[PDB]
């Protein structure tokens, strides 16, 4: 079981684009440094949210066909996925990039940061079950190019179009799954159970917005 | 409708 010379192609410019990402340091010493008050904890999650659309867009830009869809498509596409494409990165953040006790800091500013239980909640529960997983890179990287790869986002004039371009790669994820885990049947449908997860925070974040009055005019244009 | 800071982003370099 291997994977042929065009979907090693495919996978390696999604694995590309996906290596590139990196949180900046600046950042990271926000966690570690800034006063622990709701206004600088929101004020941390706010610049961590604005660095993931930057991030997201230079991501989705080097995927394959991408820039082959119809313009106005490419930024329903954009707008549609932004914040389950964010919880998944965050996800892997929170999980594998950042160090134990900074990780912890960061949880701690996320509870302390103003935010409802409500939300808090499932987001936590999410992060348990995607480290569950014992995810793989490739795994992330497929996993967020098939939620930014959705065709049935809202207006979206040509369907057909993205899913061209979806098939392939839930195909090759469907087929890593067969070749490191062929013990495990149940994988690739794991992984899935993490899409439909995923959509759930379209709702949560929506109505989360509508409880502010912690208004970040920059976000809730890319949002809603 | 207008997501003019995702459309710079996506046109740029």
């Amino acid at each position: 079981m291997e994977l042929t010379p065009d979907q090693q192609t495919l996978l390696h410019f999604i694995m590309d684009s996906y290596n590139k990402q990196r949180m900046p340091q600046e950042i990271t010493n926000k966690i570690l440094k800034e006063a622990f008050s709701a206004e600088e904890n929101f004020l941390i999650l706010t610049e961590m949210a604005t660095n993931h659309v930057q991030v997201l867009v230079e991501f989705t830009k080097k995927l394959p066909g991408f820039q082959t869809l119809d313009h106005e498509d490419q930024i329903a596409l954009l707008k549609g996925s932004a914040v389950e494409a964010m919880f998944l990165r965050s996800a892997e953040i929170f999980n594998k990039k950042l160090p134990s006790g900074h990780s912890d800091l960061l949880e701690a500013r996320i509870r302390n940061s103003g935010i409802s239980d409500e939300y808090i909640t499932p987001m936590f529960s999410f992060y348990k079950s995607i480290g569950e997983l014992k995810m793989t890179q490739e795994e992330y990287a497929l996993l967020t190019a098939i939620v930014i790869l959705s065709p049935d986002r809202q207006y979206i004039k040509d369907r057909e179009a993205v899913e061209k371009l979806q098939e392939p790669l839930l195909d090759v994820l469907q087929k890593l799954c067969k070749i490191h885990q062929p013990e495990n049947p149940q994988h690739f449908a794991c992984l899935l159970g993490r899409l439909t997860e995923l959509r759930t925070f379209n709702h949560h974040h929506a109505e989360m917005l509508m409880s502010w009055r912690k208004f970040t005019p920059l976000l809730c244009e890319i949002w809603d | 409708k207008d997501h003019q800071l995702l459309r710079y982003l996506l046109d740029k370099d």
